[PDB]
RNA sequence: AGGGUU
């Protein structure tokens, strides 16, 4: 049982090896779950492993790994329109993601950039909720 | 008027008519007014005038542009159209006289563009345009291509409109050069060739303007008329074909894609119609999953992930440049991320509140539409426009994705829907929305789905229909509660159910991973019943059912009346048993359980489940699974689809590696040839032929066009090994010695005694050889033989090559094993998988493997045991393999090593007087002749001691696995070289296999032509690929395309989408160069006469020819085949006491009445088997035999009484066949199972039919033309043998003129047998 | 219709 996780660590060392390593975790996961997410922080093979980047996120209450989620998604335009529906839909925070989108969107040249940076600030734009 | 069109057919066209009237274009018009128009073209009316042979005889030979009318037209498109209905050739008489074909063709065209309800009636075009799909799924044939190439070319796209051809020539820049080639090679054209290539480029595009006019004309909710619904099936019928083949949707899915015919049809009035639009919607759904195929047009190659992603990025790209550039009012929508922009309700969100005009001209900066003039309104629905930008650009999923949400269990949706799942019922009149199986395919995915789909269907079919019976033998009827009123085998009133499991979905999935649930049953029940329902087993598939009766208690049931009414259908979903529960609460020396009550864990469908909880949840639909109360089982034997459905989709979801040689040939396209071995660039110069030939004189025979140079001159050192060239007509052939194997002589290897032919020898060297090889084995011409030849060969020359056998049915495995047993191949290298009756002389399943290999580790370790004792040394203890193996290492290999380096590095005396083994051999050395002859004896001592440690080293595993199972583990992975097992079993196994680590080098199939075409398919991928590339180096298929094709239970299935259709007959269609087995040896050449016609060159082998026994005549007849014809008894011929159950007792009578002839003059009566088309006349002539035999002690029982279909590679000596047919010939129409009737016997044949109505059949005539070349009436020489085939009878011949002249004569010879003799069984 | 050591 603690032969897989030895493996595993061997497999940390070093694509075929990548699926058994991902296979091994996604097994079921706790600290693991996060550990995926250092999956997340370096590489998914396909939407499919990033999906299930994503459903550890869903899983975990807290917000810092749905945003990691999110950046594994990206790594580029789709990655990019991908995490803004993520951010659409998500109504948890918008500092994370905030800054995310804005380096984000500074590889574009025109009209999205103008256009893109005016639908941001729109975005961004009882007592606090009426003020 | 049945009378007038038969008279018709006797005065002017008839076969077998010596003297017609001439032609008469009259007849053409009347017949097609007055028989087929007024009749509503009457399917009957048409099956007559196609079975006269109008076509062939009347209508096509006496055509010509001055004769052509519309009559005429329609008339040969009728008969074309009932010959594919018939599945009978439909084109030959157009390729015996092709001269006035393009005329013809031509005009179908202008008829079919014809200006609607004009000169010709919608359901006329509706034929046209069946025909000529007919054509474009018939560009195999050279006089029809010639023909269409000009309808689906490039030149086809000055249908387009000019900007969007320009912007195809700007997307494909190297275009530009062949479009303008085009347009200088057309100036070279006369003008009216230039006008009539004109209108020939633009056919389907303006077909398609026609189409579009006549579905616009169907009303949303007012009555419309049934010709305008079919007109539009039809054409979305020929839609898709000409979508699904590359060569018609290269350039005709631009086409298609600038018509926008995909979006007029979903906002179509007609889809809108629930019922009338029904079969529309789903041959819609068809069309759409084609125009948006993952494929290259031009390349032909599957489009990636990646490739997909782009296609659909540059769309949303150029549409946010056109949105940027010249929307105002859409200007802040396309400084949208493209992403949210991109789905379906983004781009309605950005597009809707748009003006029609203004989405007019969006479209129109796309090349969609025309551009709008400055002030005019756009004459389209906004609507459409919408739809037009929305479904161009919104997100897809892609095929896989689609795939893979499907369920694998039909529900009650999907059971009863005719549409998808005939009945046998089905005339072919209407089109189906089902894959249809021909020659090509786009990808695999393409194949494997099409597959998966006609697979999936026919299941669902029969699961329908068994649920039908079972439920309705329940009798549901109301108490609001349910109470059933009968009781079935198959069912049960499910006690209680409960879902238990609704697992998380895996990463990438919005299904369940895994559902399960609790089903229990009350098993009130006869003993026999309940054990059956107690031998439910994992993986069996069960189903759930639903029903809310609508009928009062003791209401009667009636089985032709709608099911679902009668008893209440609400639910059926499928589900597979994981095991039964014991008392312990764990799903199951299986204990004895108490009580009646039976609960079973089972696993629901998890795609079905979450569909069913999301209808729940978002439309307050009830919870299903809390609804059952019916539970269903089925035969074993005939319940694998869902197992069969999961592989394929398995297979679908990996990267499919087949051989790089294969991958084209499998689609159907490209070079035919190109996997023939003398095109494979791997093909092996020189090959031990081994005991392939049985001398020099054999050798030389085999190879007709060759020069043949020994490498050794003296004649009688003339094994063989036979090298091929790359003067190139040479062979070089070396005789070799077989390496001494010991002192023991009956050590000698077995040899093949097979004299093969010089083609069997082609089969024999092909299969030797990389690549595919085909070979066609008429009935008795060796194919089992050479099959173990080649399997032998590849042994031999490539040991630890593993070769997979598959087959059809165990009976040809067992007739492969036997013939193997005689050869040179160690049992220990034989394996046999399966889910049965041993039948062969030893035990190849893993069971007797396992058995094998445990006696034959305990006799070759008291082998070491004497072995260690002759040399001397010490010690009381057993060995092991593995103290065995430590022995040959320091006790066997020392001793051998020291000897060689005395005599090997020199006296004869000195071979024997060091020679380490004397006393081991003592049992059994040297000549003292020379030195070489005593040093190779020496040597095969080595080898016979060497050969016991390396079966020890390989038997080592026995001692690791204590389990059978995982003995018979190692055997499959690693022991044996030669693997077989059923196409069935291969399908069940293939998940196993894989993930065993199966592997495999080679493939030969029997039966090739029997296997279903993806039953063919899986058995390429029972492994995982080897660096990325298929591991398979052989592909050898043995088969008979002109034998009986596989089983297909709905012949609906057949008659649509050609579901029958082997591989192996694909590949001969599409061009495969095959060896073509031409001498067989297991019948008289008179009886092989009557099937040789068939095939090419099929003569007979010498024994045939030349043995006593096949010139031996039958006694008691005069010959030894005769067509004996029945007219009607008592004023009847066939009858059909049940529906379909057809007889014919003039007939069976008559059989019956030969069949005791014949016993009462003592024919051996197992050597007689009585064959029949139909099972109404085999359970008839059964029934007679038991009631006029019966206690008869001179008269046995034939060995069967069965159908021609059910006595497929069977023979008996006599055969005795009912042909049953006297209103119509049936489906023996069918020439595969006209030569599978006349190829049964080995010595006699007899047949009872109406001779008139068979020998007017066009397909059977050389058969049928061979036995009325004898006389009609059975000739009996009633006191007869040693008598032969040709000499003039030194007893009487009586005629028997019908079967009651008969039945008097058989009564009489009884009884005065009865008189004269008395035998004595008890 | 399936087998193993402080």
């Amino acid at each position: 049982v603690m032969t897989v996780r030895d493996f595993t660590q061997v497999f940390d060392s070093y694509e075929e090896s990548m699926i058994a390593a991902k296979m091994e975790t996604a097994s079921e996961e706790e600290e693991d779950d996060v550990d995926l997410e250092l999956r997340l922080a370096r590489f998914e093979q396909l939407i499919s492993r990033r999906p299930l980047l994503l459903n550890s996120v869903l899983l975990r209450q807290n917000p810092h790994h749905v945003h990691e989620w999110h950046k594994r998604v990206a790594l580029g335009r789709p990655r990019e329109i991908i995490n803004t529906y993520t951010e659409a839909v998500q109504t948890v925070d918008p500092f994370k993601a905030t800054g995310k989108p804005h380096t984000l969107w500074v590889a574009f040249a025109k009209f999205y950039e103008d256009n893109g940076q005016l639908d941001d600030a729109r975005v961004i734009l009882k007592v606090n909720f009426k003020q | 008027n049945a009378e007038f069109v038969t008279q018709l057919a006797c005065k002017y066209w008839a076969p077998h008519i010596k003297k017609k009237s001439p032609f008469d274009i009259k007849v053409i018009e009347d017949i097609y007014e007055k028989e087929i128009v007024k009749s509503r073209f009457a399917i009957r009316k048409i099956m007559l005038l196609e079975f006269s042979q109008y076509l062939e005889n009347y209508l096509w030979m006496n055509y010509s542009p001055e004769v052509s009318s519309k009559a005429y037209l329609m008339s040969i498109c009728c008969m074309v159209n009932e010959k594919f209905r018939e599945n009978v050739p439909a084109w030959e008489i157009f390729k015996k006289k092709p001269d006035h074909f393009p005329f013809f063709f031509k005009h179908i065209l202008k008829a079919a563009l014809a200006e609607t309800d004009g000169e010709f009636s919608l359901h006329e075009q509706t034929v046209l345009l069946l025909f000529l799909d007919h054509c474009f799924n018939s560009l195999e044939v050279d006089l029809i291509r010639s023909q269409v190439q000009q309808l689906i070319s490039l030149p086809m796209w000055m249908g387009l409109q000019l900007a969007r051809l320009e912007l195809e020539l700007k997307k494909t820049p190297k275009l530009r050069k062949f479009w303008n080639l085009i347009k200088k090679n057309d100036e070279k054209m006369d003008p009216e060739a230039r006008e009539q290539a004109y209108q020939e480029r633009r056919f389907l595009s303006q077909l398609i303007q026609k189409f579009i006019s006549v579905l616009k004309s169907v009303p949303l909710s007012e009555p419309v008329t049934m010709d305008k619904v079919h007109y539009c099936e039809r054409f979305i019928e020929l839609m898709i074909d000409l979508e699904a083949l590359l060569p018609t949707r290269r350039w005709f899915n631009t086409i298609l894609d600038d018509s926008h015919l995909l979006v007029h049809c979903y906002l179509s009035n007609l889809v809108r119609r629930e019922e009338d639009g029904h079969l529309f919607s789903q041959l819609l759904d068809m069309l759409k999953f084609y125009t948006g195929f993952e494929i290259n047009d031009q390349t032909g190659n599957a489009l990636t992930e990646n490739e997909m992603t782009t296609i659909h990025y540059d769309r949303i790209t150029s549409l946010q440049r056109a949105a940027f550039a010249h929307f105002p009012e859409l200007y802040d929508f396309a400084l949208s991320n493209v992403a949210e922009v991109d789905t379906r309700e983004s781009l309605v969100k950005f597009f809707g509140p748009l003006s029609s005009n203004t989405l007019h001209q969006v479209a129109s900066y796309l090349c969609l539409l025309p551009t709008l003039p400055k002030n005019e309104d756009t004459t389209f629905d906004k609507e459409f426009l919408l739809e037009l930008l929305v479904s161009r650009h919104e997100r897809r999923i892609s095929q896989i994705q689609q795939l893979n949400q499907m369920p694998l269990y039909p529900t009650e949706k999907i059971i009863w829907d005719e549409n998808i799942v005939p009945t046998e019922y089905y005339s072919g009149e209407g089109c189906l929305a089902l894959p249809k199986l021909n020659l090509q395919f786009l990808t695999l995915h393409d194949y494997l789905l099409r597959n998966f789909n006609l697979f999936r269907l026919e299941s669902t079919y029969e699961i329908r229909q068994d649920i039908e019976d079972s439920v309705s033998r329940m009798k549901p009827w109301q108490s609001g509660g349910v109470v059933f009123g009968g009781w079935a085998r198959m069912a049960q009133p499910i006690v209680a159910f409960t879902v238990v499991e609704v697992a998380k979905p895996n990463i990438g999935e919005n299904w369940p991973t895994r559902v399960r649930a609790d089903v229990t049953i009350n098993l009130n029940v006869r003993d026999h019943i309940k054990d059956e329902w107690e031998g439910l087993r994992k993986h069996d598939v069960c189903f759930l059912i639903t029903v809310r009766p609508t009928k009062p208690y003791g209401t009667k049931f009636d089985r032709r009346r709608p099911f679902i009414e009668q008893v209440g259908l609400v639910y059926v979903r499928g589900c597979e048993i994981q095991g039964m529960l014991d008392d312990k609460g764990r799903v199951i020396p299986r204990p004895n359980l108490r009580g009646e009550s039976r609960t079973f864990r089972v696993f629901l469908d998890p795609n079905q489940y979450q569909q069913d909880m999301t209808n729940t949840i978002q439309n307050g639909a009830e919870d299903v699974y809390e609804t059952f109360n019916i539970i269903m089982r089925r035969k074993p034997k005939e319940n694998n689809f869902k197992a069969v459905l999961e592989t394929i989709r398995n297979l679908m979801n990996t990267d499919c590696v087949v051989p790089d040689w294969l991958h084209d040939i499998i689609l159907g396209y490209g070079d035919p040839s190109s996997a023939h071995y003398s095109k494979m660039p791997n093909q092996i110069a020189t090959l031990d032929f081994n005991d392939t030939f049985l001398s020099i004189e054999h050798l030389k025979a085999s190879f007709p066009g060759h020069n043949v140079k020994v490498t050794v001159e003296d004649p009688a050192l003339q094994p063989f090994r036979i090298t091929f060239p790359v003067e190139a007509k040479t062979l070089i052939v070396e005789p070799h010695v077989i390496p001494n194997r010991g002192p023991y002589p009956y050590n000698q290897p077995k040899r093949n005694t097979i004299q093969f032919t010089h083609t069997q020898i082609e089969a024999i060297r092909a299969g030797m050889q990389p690549g595919l090889t085909m070979v066609v084995g008429p009935p008795g011409t060796g194919k089992t033989d050479v099959a173990v030849q080649i399997i032998s060969n590849i042994y031999h020359n490539f040991p630890e090559q593993r070769t997979l056998i598959v087959t059809h049915s165990n009976q040809a495995l067992n007739q492969l094993f036997e013939k193997i047993m005689a050869l040179d191949i160690d049992e220990r290298h034989l394996l046999r998988l399966g889910h049965e009756e041993l039948e062969t002389e030893k035990d190849f399943s893993r069971y007797g493997r396992v058995n094998y290999v445990l006696a034959r580790r305990i006799e070759l370790l008291e082998e070491v045991k004497r072995l260690q004792k002759s040399l001397g040394v010490p010690g009381d203890a057993s060995y092991t393999c593995e103290t065995a193996g430590y022995f040959f290492l320091y006790q066997v290999m020392s001793r051998w090593e020291e000897y060689i380096s005395k005599v090997k590095n020199p006296d004869v005396t000195e071979v024997s007087t060091f020679f380490p083994f004397h006393e081991y051999f003592a049992n059994a050395i040297f000549k003292g002749r020379s030195y070489e002859e005593d040093m190779e004896i020496a040597e095969g001592c080595f080898r016979h001691i060497k050969k016991i440690f390396t079966q020890l080293e390989e038997f080592r595993a026995s001692e690791l696995l204590r389990s059978g199972l995982d003995r018979s583990k190692y055997l499959l992975v690693k022991e044996a070289k030669i693997i077989a097992m059923t196409c069935t079993h291969a399908a069940l196994k293939r998940h196993d296999l894989v993930k065993l680590g199966f592997k495999y080098d080679n493939i030969l199939m029997e039966e090739a032509a029997q296997i279903l075409e993806i039953e063919t398919f899986i058995p390429l991928l029972l492994q995982n690929p080897q660096d990325g590339f298929s591991r398979l180096k052989r592909w050898i298929m043995i088969g008979d395309h002109h034998q009986l094709p596989p089983v297909i239970k709905n012949m609906a299935f057949q008659k649509y989408s050609n579901m029958e259709q082997s591989l192996f007959t694909r590949f001969v269609r599409v061009g495969v160069p095959t060896v073509d087995l031409d001498a067989q040896g297991r019948a008289r050449a008179s009886l092989c006469n009557l099937y040789n016609w068939r095939y090419k060159n099929l003569g007979n082998l010498p024994h045939v020819q030349l043995l006593p026994e096949f010139s031996t005549a039958n006694a008691g007849l005069l010959y030894d085949f005769q067509l004996i014809n029945v007219e009607d008894f008592q004023g009847v011929g066939e009858s059909e006491p049940n529906p379909y159950f057809y007889q014919n007792l003039g007939e069976a009578e008559y059989v019956v009445a030969l069949f005791m002839y014949m016993c009462l003059l003592g024919y051996p009566a197992d050597k007689i088997s009585i064959l029949t088309t139909y099972n109404g006349q085999k359970h008839l002539i059964r029934d007679i035999i038991n009631r006029r035999c019966g206690n008869n002690p001179l008269i046995g029982r034939p060995n069967k009484v069965t159908t021609v279909d059910r006595f497929q590679g069977q023979q008996n000596d006599y055969i005795l066949l009912s042909l049953v047919r006297t209103r119509a010939v049936g489906h023996l129409r069918d020439v595969r199972r006209l030569v599978v009737a006349m190829s049964r016997a080995r010595l006699g044949l007899y047949i009872f039919a109406r001779v008139s109505l068979f020998q007017n059949c066009f397909e059977l005539t050389p058969a049928f033309s061979q036995l009325t070349a004898r006389p009609l009436h059975l000739h009996i020489i009633p006191t007869e043998t040693t008598r032969k085939n040709g000499e003039r009878p030194s007893h009487e011949v009586q005629i028997i003129k019908n079967m009651p002249q008969m039945a008097n004569f058989v009564y009489n010879m009884y009884m005065h047998l009865i008189q004269t003799t008395h035998h004595y069984h008890q």
